[PDB]
């Protein structure tokens, strides 16, 4: 679980949430409000 | 924090621009007669540096 995934030569390690809708997710987890990184099952 | 480096009469001039994580710097220096505002004439700035840092810039400030 140490390995993970989320422009040309862009890099950004930000924790800012994937909103799945226009919700007040406010950077906090919930239904339609998900953390930007996912782990590779290697 | 992934990178670090070390190298009124003086009109000192610079240009700064950034492209796909590269960051380019050019300059010129001259003594002048009038100090108040940009004196009429012509000269070209010449390159100094390019840094491959990757940052996504939108703002800046002078360090007085
Ligand atoms: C600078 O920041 C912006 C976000 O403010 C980055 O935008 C992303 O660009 C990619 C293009 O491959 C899109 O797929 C993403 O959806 C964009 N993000 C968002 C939140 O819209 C941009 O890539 C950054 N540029 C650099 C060179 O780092």
């Amino acid at each position: 679980y140490n390995y993970r995934y989320r422009k040309p030569f862009e890099r950004d390690i930000s924790t800012e949430i994937y909103q799945a809708g226009s919700k007040p997710c406010n950077g906090v987890e919930g239904f339609n409000c998900y953390f930007p990184l996912q782990s590779y099952g290697f | 924090c992934t990178f670090e480096y070390v190298s009124f009469k003086n009109l000192r001039e610079f240009v700064f621009k950034n492209i796909d994580g590269y960051f380019k710097i050019y300059s010129k220096h001259t003594p002048i007669n009038l100090v108040r505002d940009l004196p009429q004439g012509f000269s070209a700035l010449e390159p100094l540096v390019d840094l491959p840092i990757g940052i996504n810039i939108t703002r800046f400030q002078t360090l007085l």
